[PDB]
């Protein structure tokens, strides 16, 4: 019983000029919860399953970096992508790993939008509700190694 | 004190749980289920060793069936004194000009102590067997001092059954397959070392070795400095009354040319586009036994054959499972034990898939972390990180020798690849433990996280392509 | 059936002897171990041959790996860097626990009595290998009627390495000489895995 | 007559960022469930040595260093009038257990205390040694006989016998090594924080679209506890012998500096100087670390350091009457307390009060 | 009465490490599914031995090594561990060179925790008694004191002059018994934290005890001290408002 990433994103993409910027004004991940238009475009997505709402805040505010800087296409990790931009430097990531969790979804939308990056969505929607050291950790390895192949 | 009439043998019932001294017509004629109580896994193998020959010389079936039928019925007293008189003469522990694998007047300076002789004070049957071990497995300290014939780290490889006399009675070879192994006979001599020496620096024909001989062999001359005790032996356990110490070394060299044909351990054979050179199977590496499987139960003719006792197991019952002994040396003792289900004179290949596996694995697990070895060494970093893959490969050694003889041992020979699929699972969590914990401690330093995404990266593609 | 007295070994870390710079551990008790367990709980002491003679020669053992439930546990293993002021590195075993079926041999002189009176009111100090591991139960008295008194005392389905016959075996150095202090001999565990 | 003296503080920054690791990030540190800003015993201890309080009232700093080249020309200058220069650099090579040539760059074991008066002192022992036809192992034993003059020429620089001394090449290896008398426990703040991110930005004079550079910066406030503890004995043998006096002395210096003394960083940008709300100082028999008053993360009430002043008094009632302890205490405190602990109005007070013993 | 003399000890330390392996990890364990922090059986007991109180009080020559043999004991101590799981925090030092401006002369790592640990130490009394050539059961008695006492206020010296977890015992309690028992398994499933991981870990060791002791064998004197206020085991354990009450109950046998 999982998110259909992909659905989202279309759904996300549909989002009428209100509602793209009602989302994108907001600063810190929970404050999705003031908007009403968040809800509406959420709740078909496995809303409402307790479980399910902290992945999909997290997914949502990551889209809200906007307008379209997460851009989809084996698959394409974010850490590869975000390499492939190569405006972002190693220093930065890890300090996305560094901070605490509120911290650490703010600053990765930061660099999201830095980068405008072309990664495999429902790939990013996997490890984005996941969310986690390991998660994290893989973030850093596939950076690395890809900012190393080039 | 002599090794056919007196008792020597260091002796436990499975179950039973008390150590005695047995002698050969007691082991041969009672239906008692003894196993030897040794407290050395070269000295328990040479024990068998020594037993093995024995009864290899003294009684081979005439023919399938009458080994059949002894290895279900002891024999009688008289059966046994009947096909023991002979051989009586010849192992006497001491004696004028003929004491069992001994030369006599050894001259030297000064004594050796019994201790390296094993590789103390030691009762009859506990000397016998350290002497047969040191001429038989054993290096051999010279240096001067030939060893053979096989010869000096052997891979001993013998097929056990239940009771100590039944593991005794299964590796000695039917007669005919025994003068179909040994062909010539026009060799002098049968007559063993002590009987009729050999004098340095003879040059010998493999084939002028009768097979009483050989399996008597000592390249060696020793004397044993006579007896003191009363008292309690040091292998044994228990208190002998005949104890010795004192032990004569001295130098001597002879040549066999060409490989006599043991019926105890694998030959292999390799050919250089040179030279078509064999020899006997070595422990050379610092694996885990079950690697070496594939020599030791698998035909292959480069390529090798295995122990006469075991290929001939391998015909008499071809539908029974196989436990396996196998013992040898590096130095470093060597005893492993294994089993084969039913299947396994009929499927090799699959057998050779398991130990492909294994092998594999290993293989892929190493490349990891020696790519983070290699790296850590060129960043300079201080410390172990350069052997990791030494120590990881260590534990996944260990690891690996509880989980394939398992696989083999249960093996549905005929139907199952699931069973090999499920191996190739438990392997793959294990490397992926192993890098893991291996790498651990040192991957949360900044410089070296490069090389750790190429080691983890390599732990994975080389992982992937182990599964079809 | 006979008499059979089970037990219970299970504490956060325990370690049962195997031959050696490391001292390792095996998966389960070992037979010289058990020995050590129940001779410790009894009034014995390791110069007195005699008497641990006549225990090795009374008892026998059948041991089950049975394992820890949340979603289940399986058991690790640590590595303890252990100095002294000498370098070490011992084994330890994590998340062990064992169920224990003891039943006498056709020899005397204890009687499954004597071995409970025994266990319950330990004359000296039982550890699960070293006594650097407690454990975290008591070993709790059975008293039922082959692996079969195992399949009474619950949890079921662990399986069970004993010196009855029921076929795979498994070949150990766990059986003690007792002439010899310290050293060993070659055993055989018959194995009976899963149900 | 009790031997510990354990220093309490409770240490309220406004936003600053007073410890940052390789990332630029603050200490992060897990107590007991939650994360809390740290600050190291080791900036503490070094904010301490290289300030000016140190220097007005305990002396010279020690000289760490693992460069022995640079060393011997410092030495060979200081010391050069009073010494031969060959001497000099026989003893920095003893000590070191390296040698010391003409070359540019030369290099201990590990980074390592020196002082010059000990440098000195050991030089002196070298000339008699030379002259007295002694020879070098001969020498070792000499010295290694009596420890204690080592230690008084460790009374010109403290923080070593504070904070200890090891070797592993030199002659030093077996003759000065040091414990250390007090044992110093990293600031943690009272309460869980989550820090602050500010996004800064340079503004470059020439280009007139943009910033030239963004970036971000970790920051908190916090309400920290400082602890430290002065095993006195140890004191008393590393300044070979000093008085229980002298000793107090040091004490009331280090709990002067642990209530007034922040980091360095980066106080130029974020500017934390702020004093200490509350000191406290007991004496016993066994050193005591209050830190436990704040295992269950301190919850705001009116601000951090009310409630944290208060969790820190509870517990200290607490502790003292299960393990009935009864040494010599008091508490200097800014805020609004249980009785039995002496109530000091002042700092100086305070001090003074530890330098007489309790009262 | 009772011959084993169960020794519980939960205790709180700040971020430090008390214990170092061969590559300066601090110890780990794993239990019943999760990493927990390890202090060995070692370290503890050579904090006692070595300690000052134990010179003074043990050391009186061969009452010591009656309680913990030539350097066989009477007195067994087993590896703390943490009560949670614990992910070990990285503390990242500079060394700063006086005389080189331009940078740090050495950089590292060093693994810190806190944690809150049980330990467990379990004294045989017979084994005492005989150790010392037969003393009264209440002349063990005293020595059993001064192990309690040791347990509850030692703390091995690791790193302690930098990190200075210089923490006293939050929770004792000392149990008679027929056979020695550690109740570590009341932290098998890890406590969480709720307001900290010290109270919720004494509620899982009272709330263990409650069930198991009754449910087990054995029921013999017991006393508890503790600092903290959480509804406290049914009332077959009495109550010790200071350390050494609770130690004049063991000099008493569990005196009622
Ligand atoms: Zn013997």
């Amino acid at each position: 019983d999982e998110i259909d990433a992909m659905a989202l994103y279309r759904a996300w993409q549909q989002l009428d000029n209100g509602s793209c910027a009602q989302i994108r004004r907001v600063s810190e991940p929970d404050e999705l919860r003031d908007i009403p238009a968040f809800y509406r475009l959420v709740q078909p997505f496995g809303w409402e399953n307790p479980r399910h709402q902290q992945a999909l805040l997290r997914m949502v505010f990551c889209l809200s970096a906007g307008k379209n800087v997460i851009r989809h296409q084996t698959g394409i990790s974010l850490g590869r992508a975000l390499a492939n931009s190569g405006r972002i430097n190693e220093r930065r990531i890890f300090q996305l790993i560094r901070a605490d969790r509120t911290a650490d979804m703010v600053q990765l939308r930061r660099l999201l939008t830095h980068a405008e990056p072309v990664l495999d969505w429902p790939l990013m929607a996997r490890m984005l509700t996941w969310w986690g050291k390991r998660e994290r950790q893989q973030l850093l390895e596939d950076f690395v190694l890809t900012t190393n192949k080039n | 004190m002599n090794l056919l009439i007196d008792n020597w043998i260091p002796v436990r019932p499975r179950n039973g749980g008390k150590v005695q001294i047995i002698n050969l017509q007691s082991l041969y004629c009672s239906r008692d289920q003894w196993r030897l109580s040794l407290p050395r896994d070269d000295m328990e193998l040479a024990a068998l060793a020594l037993l093995v020959c024995i009864g290899q010389i003294i009684a081979p079936a005439k023919d399938d069936v009458e080994f059949r039928h002894r290895i279900m019925n002891p024999l009688t007293e008289d059966e046994f004194q009947q096909l023991i008189a002979p051989w009586i003469d010849m192992f006497y522990l001491n004696h004028a000009e003929h004491p069992f694998m001994q030369t006599k007047g050894v001259k030297a300076n000064d004594v050796t102590p019994m201790e390296k002789l094993l590789a103390e004070a030691l009762c009859g049957g506990c000397t016998a067997i350290a002497l047969f071990n040191q001429a038989n497995q054993a290096p051999g300290f010279g240096g001067g001092f030939k060893s053979g014939l096989r010869g000096g780290t052997p891979v001993t490889t013998f097929v056990r059954g239940i009771d100590l006399r039944s593991t005794v009675l299964l590796n000695v070879l039917t007669l005919p397959r025994l003068q179909k192994q040994f062909p010539n006979e026009s060799h002098t001599e049968n007559q063993p070392t002590w009987i009729k020496p050999i004098k340095s620096n003879e040059s010998i024909p493999a084939s002028s070795i009768g097979f009483v001989r050989g399996l008597f062999w000592q390249p060696a001359h020793i004397e044993l400095c006579d007896p003191i005790g009363i008292g309690k032996c040091s292998c044994c356990g228990q208190e002998s009354n005949l104890r010795y110490t004192g032990f004569l070394k001295e130098k001597f060299t002879f040549t066999v040319n060409g490989l006599w044909p043991h019926p105890h351990s694998p030959c292999l054979v390799t050919v250089k586009k040179g030279e078509v050179e064999e020899k006997f199977l070595a422990f050379t590496t610092s694996a885990p036994s079950w690697t070496q499987i594939s020599r030791v139960v698998v035909d292959k003719i480069n390529g090798n054959r295995v122990a006469a006792v075991v290929n001939q197991f391998r015909n008499i019952a071809p539908q029974s499972p196989l436990e396996l002994i196998m013992g040898g040396y590096r130095l470093e003792r060597r005893h492993d034990v294994l089993m084969f289900n039913q299947g396994w004179q009929q499927y090799g290949n699959v057998i050779n898939e398991i130990v492909t596996v294994g092998l594999g694995y290993k293989t892929a697990l190493r490349k990891a972390l020696y790519t983070f070895a290699e790296g850590f060494k060129n960043k300079d970093f201080k410390g172990a990180g350069v052997s990791v893959h030494e120590t990881a490969e260590r534990h996944f050694y260990r690891q690996s020798e509880l989980l394939i003889p398992d696989v083999l041992a249960n093996v549905n020979f005929s139907q199952a690849d699931e069973v090999i699929a499920d191996l190739r699972d438990k392997l793959h969590q294990l490397c992926e433990m192993l890098f893991n914990q291996s790498v651990a401690p040192y991957a949360h330093h900044p410089k070296l996280i490069s090389t750790l995404a190429l080691a983890r990266a390599t732990l994975y593609k080389h992982l992937r392509e182990l599964k079809p | 059936m006979r008499s059979y007295l089970i037990l219970r070994l299970a504490g956060p870390m325990q370690a049962w002897g195997q031959p050696t710079g490391t001292r390792p551990t095996g998966r389960f008790p070992t037979r010289s171990g058990l020995l050590g367990l129940l001779g410790a709980c009894l009034g014995i002491q390791r110069d007195d041959t005699s008497s641990l003679q006549a225990l090795s020669e009374s008892v026998q053992f059948a041991v089950r790996c049975d394992e820890l439930i949340l979603r289940r546990v399986s058991v690790t293993g640590l590595r303890d860097y252990h100095t002294v002021l000498i370098q070490t590195w011992r084994e330890y075993l994590c998340d062990a626990s064992f169920t224990v079926a003891l039943w006498l041999t056709p020899h005397a002189t204890m009687v499954i009595s004597e071995l409970e009176k025994a266990v319950l009111k330990p004359r000296y100090t039982p550890y699960l290998g070293r006594r650097s591991c407690p454990l975290t139960h008591p070993l709790f008295l059975g008293t039922c009627q082959p692996q079969k008194a195992l399949l009474n005392y619950e949890p079921v389905g662990g399986d069970i390495y004993s010196e009855e016959s029921v076929h795979l075996k498994f070949t150990a150095r766990d059986e003690p000489m007792i002439t010899l202090p310290r050293q060993f001999a070659s055993r055989e565990w018959y194995v009976i895995k899963g149900g | 007559m009790s031997n510990f003296i354990n220093i309490h503080v409770l240490i309220s920054h406004s936003p600053s960022c007073l410890n940052r690791d390789d990332m630029n990030m603050q200490k992060d540190a897990i107590f007991g469930g939650k994360r809390r800003v740290r600050i190291s015993s080791q900036s503490l201890k070094r904010a301490m040595r290289k300030s000016g309080y140190y220097a007005q009232n305990i002396g010279e700093s020690s000289l760490r260093t693992i460069h022995l080249a640079q060393l011997r020309d410092v030495l060979r200058q200081k010391l050069g009038e009073r010494f031969d220069q060959k001497i000099i650099d026989k003893t920095l090579a003893l000590l070191s257990g390296k040698s010391v040539d003409e070359a540019e760059k030369i290099s201990a074991d590990a980074v390592t205390p020196w002082v010059v008066g000990e440098i000195a002192w050991f030089c002196e022992q070298v000339a008699k040694a030379e002259a007295d036809n002694l020879d070098d192992k001969k020498l070792l034993k000499v010295l290694k006989e009596d420890i204690a003059a080592i230690r008084v020429n460790l009374q010109q620089g403290v923080d070593i016998a504070l904070s200890g001394r090891m070797a592993t090449s030199g002659m030093m290896t077996e003759l000065g090594k040091v414990d250390g008398a007090m044992s110093i426990a990293h600031a943690i703040t009272t309460h869980q924080v989550d820090s602050d991110i500010d996004w800064f930005t340079a503004v470059d004079d020439l280009q007139e679209q943009g910033s030239a550079h963004l970036g971000t910066q970790e920051f908190s406030s916090g309400v920290f506890y400082r602890y430290a503890n002065i095993n006195l004995a140890q004191l008393q043998e590393n300044l070979g012998g000093a008085s229980r006096e002298q000793a107090l002395e040091i004490a009331t210096h280090v709990v002067h500096m642990l209530a007034t003394e922040v980091p360095g960083a980066k106080q130029r940008t974020y500017a934390a100087f702020n004093p200490a709300d509350m000191v406290m100082v007991n004496f016993s028999d066994m050193p005591l670390s209050m830190a436990n008053a704040f295992e269950k993360a301190v919850k705001a009430k009116d601000g951090f350091l009310q409630p944290s002043i208060q969790a820190f008094n509870q517990y200290w009632d607490r502790v003292a009457n299960g393990y009935g302890l009864n040494g010599a205490a008091a508490q200097f405190s800014l805020s609004d307390i249980t009785a039995q602990v002496k109530q000091m109005p002042t700092l100086e007070q305070l001090k003074s009060w530890v330098r007489n013993n309790g009262e």
